[PDB]
Protein backbone atom coordinates (compact mmCIF):
# COMPACT_ATOMS: atom_id res chain seq x y z
CA UNK A 1 0.00 0.00 0.00
CA UNK A 2 2.85 2.47 0.76
CA UNK A 3 5.25 3.19 -2.07
CA UNK A 4 8.95 2.31 -2.00
CA UNK A 5 11.58 2.81 -4.73
CA UNK A 6 13.26 -0.04 -6.61
CA UNK A 7 16.77 0.64 -7.92
CA UNK B 1 30.70 2.00 18.81
CA UNK B 2 27.72 0.15 17.31
CA UNK B 3 26.12 1.31 14.09
CA UNK B 4 22.86 2.07 15.96
CA UNK B 5 24.53 4.91 17.95
CA UNK B 6 25.01 6.84 14.70
CA UNK B 7 23.11 10.13 14.21
CA UNK B 8 21.55 9.01 10.91
CA UNK B 9 19.85 5.97 12.52
CA UNK B 10 16.45 7.06 13.83
CA UNK B 11 15.21 3.64 14.88
CA UNK B 12 11.47 3.11 15.09
CA UNK B 13 9.83 6.17 13.56
CA UNK B 14 6.78 6.35 11.32
CA UNK B 15 6.84 7.05 7.60
CA UNK B 16 5.23 10.43 8.37
CA UNK B 17 7.74 11.42 11.05
CA UNK B 18 10.55 10.44 8.68
CA UNK B 19 9.08 12.59 5.93
CA UNK B 20 8.31 15.50 8.23
CA UNK B 21 11.90 15.45 9.63
CA UNK B 22 13.40 15.23 6.14
CA UNK B 23 11.14 17.75 4.42
CA UNK B 24 12.59 20.67 6.35
CA UNK B 25 13.35 23.49 3.94
CA UNK B 26 16.77 23.92 5.61
CA UNK B 27 18.05 20.50 4.40
CA UNK B 28 20.14 20.08 1.24
CA UNK B 29 19.65 17.50 -1.48
CA UNK B 30 20.79 14.12 -0.23
CA UNK B 31 19.53 14.39 3.32
CA UNK B 32 18.77 10.93 4.59
CA UNK B 33 18.05 8.71 7.55
CA UNK B 34 17.86 4.99 8.21
CA UNK B 35 14.76 3.86 10.07
CA UNK B 36 12.86 0.75 11.07
CA UNK B 37 10.09 -0.39 8.76
CA UNK B 38 6.45 0.37 9.51
CA UNK B 39 4.44 -1.27 6.73
CA UNK B 40 7.07 -3.99 6.10
CA UNK B 41 9.80 -5.52 8.31
CA UNK B 42 13.08 -4.57 6.65
CA UNK B 43 14.99 -1.37 7.30
CA UNK B 44 14.25 1.69 5.18
CA UNK B 45 16.58 4.30 3.69
CA UNK B 46 14.59 7.54 3.53
CA UNK B 47 16.12 10.26 1.33
CA UNK B 48 15.03 13.77 0.39
CA UNK B 49 14.90 14.35 -3.35
CA UNK B 50 14.34 17.48 -5.43
CA UNK B 51 12.75 16.59 -8.78
CA UNK B 52 12.67 19.52 -11.21
CA UNK B 53 9.28 18.50 -12.64
CA UNK B 54 7.65 17.55 -9.31
CA UNK B 55 9.38 19.42 -6.51
CA UNK B 56 10.87 18.34 -3.19
CA UNK B 57 9.89 14.80 -2.21
CA UNK B 58 10.97 11.88 -0.03
CA UNK B 59 11.97 8.54 -1.53
CA UNK B 60 11.97 5.33 0.50
CA UNK B 61 14.35 2.48 -0.28
CA UNK B 62 13.98 -0.90 1.43
CA UNK B 63 17.23 -2.26 2.88
CA UNK B 64 16.74 -6.02 2.59
CA UNK B 65 18.64 -8.32 4.94
CA UNK B 66 20.73 -10.91 3.13
CA UNK B 67 20.33 -14.29 4.84
CA UNK B 68 24.05 -14.84 4.21
CA UNK B 69 24.46 -8.67 4.14
CA UNK B 70 22.43 -5.69 3.10
CA UNK B 71 21.31 -4.24 -0.20
CA UNK B 72 18.71 -2.08 -1.84
CA UNK B 73 19.09 -3.87 -5.15
CA UNK B 74 20.52 -7.34 -5.44
CA UNK B 75 23.31 -5.89 -7.62
CA UNK B 76 25.20 -4.08 -4.81
CA UNK B 77 25.64 -5.94 -1.50
CA UNK B 78 27.25 -4.63 1.71
CA UNK B 79 28.54 -6.53 4.75
CA UNK B 80 27.28 -3.88 7.24
CA UNK B 81 24.71 -1.09 7.28
CA UNK B 82 27.44 1.51 7.77
CA UNK B 83 29.15 0.12 4.67
CA UNK B 84 25.89 0.69 2.79
CA UNK B 85 25.59 4.26 4.04
CA UNK B 86 29.21 5.06 3.21
CA UNK B 87 28.94 3.85 -0.37
CA UNK B 88 25.76 5.72 -1.32
CA UNK B 89 27.09 8.86 0.33
CA UNK B 90 29.64 8.84 -2.54
CA UNK B 91 27.80 7.40 -5.55
CA UNK B 92 24.15 7.74 -6.50
CA UNK B 93 24.55 4.42 -8.32
CA UNK B 94 20.81 4.30 -9.02
CA UNK B 95 19.64 6.82 -6.41
CA UNK B 96 18.20 10.12 -7.53
CA UNK B 97 21.07 11.81 -5.68
CA UNK B 98 24.00 10.84 -3.47
CA UNK B 99 23.69 11.04 0.32
CA UNK B 100 25.21 14.33 1.54
CA UNK B 101 24.07 15.23 5.05
CA UNK B 102 22.66 13.38 8.04
CA UNK B 103 19.12 14.53 8.79
CA UNK B 104 18.80 16.81 11.82
CA UNK B 105 16.71 15.76 14.79
ZN1 LIG C 1 13.98 12.40 -8.28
Amino acid sequence: EPQYEEI
Amino acid sequence: APWQAEEWYFGKITRRESERLLLNAENPRGTFLVREGQSQPDYVLSVSDFDNAKGLNVKHYIIRKLDSGFYITSRTQFNSLQQLVAYYSKHADGLCHRLTTVCPT
